[PDB]
């Protein structure tokens, strides 16, 4: 199973809306 | 004799508790050498280029009396600049109270400059919760003050300003920045055309430049339309372009008052250590 999970990630391999919440947090103050 | 190191000594042990003269900026690199002739040697401090140097007093023609402005510094034999070009001439010969230091402020203007444009009510309420976090923790030390000339325009036809800031203004605020240094308090302008540290890079000043990064244009988009902003748009995407190693000492892209707040200060506490050693009390 963990064969098949390397298998598929052998392959295989937020921040603006928390900047807009912030500064909307610090436009606040 | 050997009697001239120990009066050398002498000097420099007076020197220790002496209040600094003036400040400089060097201009090059330099490491101590034995062919130097140090009237103290093991004494001397070195310095890498644009490194500042506060100065005491003159010891003698060959060298002078300061400290480099880092922590654990202590007072010693800066260079001359009559001996470092005689160094220079010498190394090119063997070969077969431009300069290498400009003047400085004892203490370095402090500018916020940044996200985007000055004179609107987003990045102004910004930076004045700034001052304000700044002025009522560092009481009884900062001394923040405004200047209405542009110091960015500070540098055989006269040189005139075409702008309304004339540069004899400027020059007068710029000696009003060398006395309120020269008591060795912590200063941060309020300069209102500054929107990018370049513009500072002629000035002798060498202001302490700070930077309250938005890394997202979208975000202050949000930001200025949630209360002129499309060259905002341009000035804060410009001021992202710059490059942090050395354009800004410190980077304010903490979100909340608390952390940045927190940082910033930490920052000035250093600061703060580094001009002021023990040896000078």
């Amino acid at each position: 199973v963990l064969s098949g999970e390397f298998t598929k990630e052998r392959e295989k391999a937020q921040q603006l809306e928390e900047d807009l919440r912030g500064y909307m947090s610090w436009i606040t103050q | 004799r050997r009697e001239a190191e120990r009066q050398a000594q002498a000097q420099l042990e007076k020197a220790k508790t002496k209040p600094v003269a003036f400040a400089v900026r060097t201009n090059v690199r330099y490491s101590a050498a034995q062919e130097d002739d140090v009237p103290v040697p093991g004494m001397a401090i070195s310095f890498e280029a644009k490194d500042f140097l506060h100065v005491k007093e003159k010891f003698n023609n060959d060298w002078w009396i300061g400290r480099l402005v880092k922590e654990g510094c202590e007072i010693g034999f800066i260079p001359s600049p009559v001996k470092l070009e005689n160094m220079r001439l010498q190394h090119e010969q063997r070969a077969k109270f431009t300069p290498p230091y400009d003047v400085v402020p004892s203490m370095r203007p402090v500018v916020l400059v940044g996200p985007s444009l000055k004179g609107y009510e987003v990045t102004d309420m910004m930076q004045k919760a700034l001052f304000d976090f700044l002025k009522h923790r560092f009481e009884g030390r900062i001394s923040i003050t405004r200047v209405t000339a542009d110091i960015s325009l500070a540098k055989a036809i006269i040189e005139r300003s075409n702008t309304r800031s004339s540069l004899a203004e400027v020059q007068s605020e710029i000696e009003r920045i060398f006395e309120l240094a020269r008591t060795l308090q912590l200063v941060v302008l309020d300069a209102d055309t500054i929107n990018h540290p370049a513009q500072l890079s002629k000035t002798s000043l060498a202001p302490i430049i700070v930077y309250v990064k938005i890394s997202s244009p979208k975000v202050l988009q949000r930001l200025i339309k949630s209360r002129h902003l499309n060259v905002q748009m341009v000035a804060a995407d410009k001021l992202a372009q710059c490059p942090p190693q050395e354009s800004f000492d410190v980077i304010l892209d903490e979100n909340q008052l608390e952390d940045a707040c927190e940082h910033l200060a930490d920052y000035l506490e250093a600061y703060w250590k580094a001009t002021h050693p023990p040896s000078s009390n």
